[PDB]
């Protein structure tokens, strides 16, 4: 299952 | 053997023609098992392998929320990168991200990944130590400073060490009869004259899984790399793969040529030749 | 924008035998950017029922897609794949050859 805390803002 | 889980994401802007399109897919090894497409009717993450359909309703809701969250941040990031690269808003641009994990035969983490590309070139990548970044240019160094200040690597590292490996193990067990049972190639050699005095020998590998394979032609035991036409490994459409290797051979000496096949599903590497 | 032109392979899912139902595949790969137009052709005319895979990409970030349709090989009918992409000045047409 996917990562739930993917980085916001590049 | 070893196994991998990977999530791929693509956002493509279309100025003057709507909001960016977002497509993400997930793989275990060479098997697609989930997809989300923002242009679908009522977009939801959907199953693409029988062994994931058993996941409950909470699973698909969570996956869809995460996908929508990625679409949302990619839309903002596409606007941000126009500023970082001093680009006009009139052109279409692409953001790609892949992350996931490789595990060894014992189920231990071998490598974790999280890397990004802008317009098809490296942007920023998590390093193998899961605690540092490689930025491809000065624009990516802006993102690097932000992600270092926010301790992004620590969040990714925890996922790659934990949930990534643990859920991959779950999928490998649920799909074991297809994900853990390699299909060896079915092989044969064909023969086609191109002149009265030259003929193409084509060495075929069909129906194999996983996609990794080695196909070579030798002449007196020496690799014919320059003279071999080797097509890219290609999907058959039924979750197996195909490949062939061809050499043009002068009349009378087909017998000096052998085709060598290596695949994890084979009990022994193959040495093939043309004989009527 | 460095742009990469698609590689194209046209082939059947199973070994071809005249009169035996099969699947005709057009695999496009290695291209950037991702917008691409792919048609399957029978005797020069567009085939109506064509599906394709969801956009994915390789380690080098280049994209790939599989387009496919059910078909029955015959001695005389000509099948092909037509691909257009920003890198091309005119669409490429790749004929299906059952020996490849």
């Amino acid at each position: 299952r996917r990562f739930s805390r993917s980085p916001i803002r590049r | 053997g070893s196994h991998s889980m990977r999530y791929f994401h693509t956002s493509v802007s279309r100025p003057g023609r709507g909001e960016p399109r977002f497509i993400t897919v997930g793989y275990v090894d060479d098997t697609l098992f989930v997809r989300f497409d923002s242009d679908a009717a009522s977009p939801r993450e959907e199953p693409r392998a029988p062994w994931i359909e058993q996941e409950g309703p909470e699973y698909w809701d969570r996956e869809t929320q995460i996908c929508k969250a990625k679409a949302q941040t990619d839309r903002e990031d596409l606007r941000t990168l126009l500023r970082y690269y001093n680009q006009s808003e009139a052109g279409s641009h692409t953001l790609q991200n892949m992350y996931g994990c490789d595990v060894g035969p014992d189920g231990r983490l071998l490598r974790g990944y999280h890397q990004d590309a802008y317009d098809g070139k490296d942007y920023i990548a998590l390093n193998e130590d899961l605690s540092s970044w490689t930025a491809a240019d000065t624009a990516a160094q802006i993102t690097q400073r932000k992600w270092e200040a926010a301790r992004v690597a620590e969040q990714l590292r925890a996922y790659l060490e934990g949930e990534c490996v643990e859920w991959l193990r779950r999928y490998l067990e649920n799909g074991k009869e297809t994900l853990q049972r390699a299909d060896p190639p079915k092989t044969h050699v064909t023969h086609h004259p191109i002149s009265d005095h030259e003929a193409t020998l084509r060495c075929w590998a069909l129906g194999f899984y996983p996609a990794e394979i080695t196909l070579t032609w030798q002449r007196d035991g020496e690799d014919q790399t320059q003279d071999t036409e080797l097509v890219e490994t290609r999907p058959a459409g039924d979750r197996t793969f195909q490949k062939w290797a061809a050499v043009v051979v002068p009349s009378g000496e087909e017998q000096r040529y052998t085709c060598h096949v290596q695949h994890e599903g084979l009990p022994k590497p193959l040495t093939l030749r043309w004989e009527p | 924008m460095i742009q990469r032109t698609p590689k194209i392979q046209v082939y059947s899912r199973h070994p071809a035998e005249n009169g035996k139902s099969n699947f005709l595949n057009c695999y496009v790969s290695g291209f950037h950017p991702s917008d691409i137009e792919v048609d399957l052709l029978k005797n020069g005319e567009r085939i109506e029922k064509v599906e394709h895979s969801d956009l994915s990409f390789s380690k080098d970030w280049s994209f790939y897609l599989l387009y496919y349709t059910e078909f029955t090989p015959t001695e005389k009918d000509e099948y092909a794949c037509r691909v257009n992409h920003v890198t091309l000045s005119q669409p490429k047409i790749v004929k299906w050859d059952r020996d490849m």
